[PDB]
């Protein structure tokens, strides 16, 4: 999804808030703080609702001025919640009533996803693979700066996983791939425009093909 | 237009609670988790044994989920561990562009700066500038190279030993090894 939360390359941000070794306080500057992680958890792993990539993918589902305008552990309560409606284990009217106010949710979703490719290619350390130019509406564990560009593998996962874009949309049919570290040139993915080395993308198999 | 984002959070859980679907003790369980064992200074644990241990250090780096489950650190949003060598040549530097993706267990979870819209759009573009406005200089004649956390894979910098450490303990080394020195951003510091 071609969202605002596909942050990387975006230019006008300020200052990084932190100079290192600052003190950042405590873990939770909140007493709110731990339950939308905690209630992550008690979806995927006691209820079985949904997926982490399903949080994921919800809180990209934000509408955008929202998202921006959102701090991080509030988008993940905004997140978990909206699951557990769409889900149909709690309504939007009992969350307002107890919250004692509006409580708006993550937009729908757009798309369905897609399944997990059957046709992928096992690459090796060292081959040149260009990353797919896909255009995927629903979830995808792929940043934009580097759609369609190439690098050279540094690493193939020892174990597999979901494809994301069929697991986080809740999909029967997501799967198991491998992940693949791809070193990226800085100039392959922002020209003349950076001042670093390289970008090592995590990518799954399926969104990678062979370079030319 | 919303209310208190307190009385959101803790409407979620009244209202999963009161369907008995969050176990007794269960936040309460993870704040702990979150808050005590969950910490940087296991990652500065393994960062000083693989500085002090050739052999756990050549393990740490070929096959860093093993070296991690050796010490019983992996956990959750931390199974698949990668640890990323410095070199006289090379500085790693750790983000999740797309959210805040983090070696939790070992790491910590994320300081509000690394999840912060600022760090994840220009890090991946500018990490030199970054680095320098957070107080640390990268000689020129060193290549950044910056892991976007995009998948399962879960990583730690393993920093340079500066120098003036020769012959410290453990415990020593550990003192110096800070979430920041884990992440990326700052290398660690040798007191006079
Ligand atoms: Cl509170
Ligand atoms: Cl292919
Ligand atoms: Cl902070
Ligand atoms: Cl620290
Ligand atoms: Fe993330
Ligand atoms: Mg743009
Ligand atoms: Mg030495």
């Amino acid at each position: 999804m071609d969202g605002v939360h596909d942050l990387a390359g975006v230019q006008g941000f300020g200052k990084v808030p932190h100079t290192v070794n600052a003190d950042i306080g405590p873990t939770f500057h909140a007493e709110w703080e731990h339950l939308p992680y905690s209630l992550m958890f008690a979806g995927v792993a006691e209820l079985g609702a949904f997926s982490v990539d399903e949080v994921k993918y919800v809180v990209e589902r934000m509408e955008p001025r929202h998202y921006m305008m959102t701090p991080y552990y509030e988008r993940y309560v905004i997140g978990v919640a909206t699951l557990m409606v769409e889900k149909g284990i709690l309504t939007q009217d009992e969350l307002e009533s107890l919250a004692g106010g509006p409580f708006p949710l993550s937009r729908p979703s757009e798309s369905e996803g897609r399944p997990a490719p059957v046709e992928t290619t096992t690459f090796e350390v060292g081959q040149r693979v260009r990353v797919r130019d896909e255009y995927v509406p629903g979830h995808i564990r792929m940043p934009a700066y580097c759609r369609g560009r190439v690098g050279t593998i540094s690493h193939r996962t020892t174990e597999k996983w979901p494809f994301p874009d069929a697991i986080g949309h809740g999909r029967n049919d997501a799967g198991e791939e491998p992940t693949y570290h791809v070193k990226f040139a800085a100039e392959e993915l922002f020209g003349s425009d950076t001042d670093g080395g390289s970008v090592v993308v995590d990518l799954f198999e399926g969104y990678l093909e062979p370079a030319a | 237009a919303q209310a208190p984002v307190s009385d959101r959070a803790w409407a979620l859980f009244r209202a999963l609670d009161g369907k008995g679907l969050v176990p007794d003790g269960y936040v309460e369980g993870w704040k702990k988790t979150f808050e005590e064992d969950f910490s940087p200074r296991r990652g500065a644990e393994l960062v000083a044994r693989a500085w002090t241990d050739p052999e756990f250090r050549q393990l740490l780096l070929t096959d860093g989920t093993a070296a991690v489950a050796q010490y019983g650190y992996l956990g959750p949003q931390g199974e698949y561990i990668v640890a990323v060598e410095d070199t006289p040549t090379l500085k790693n530097v750790i983000v999740c562009s797309l959210c805040s993706c983090t070696a939790w267990p070992i790491l910590g979870l994320p300081p509000t700066w690394y999840k912060s819209f600022e760090y994840r759009a220009r890090v991946v573009r500018e990490p030199r500038k970054v680095l320098s406005e957070m107080g640390t200089e990268i000689a020129s004649d060193i290549e950044i190279r910056v892991y976007d956390t995009t998948a399962e894979t879960r990583y730690m910098v393993l920093p340079q030993r500066p120098a003036g450490t020769e012959g410290w303990s453990q415990e020593q080394l550990q003192e110096i090894v800070t979430k920041d020195c884990l992440i990326g951003v700052a290398i660690p510091q040798v007191p006079t």
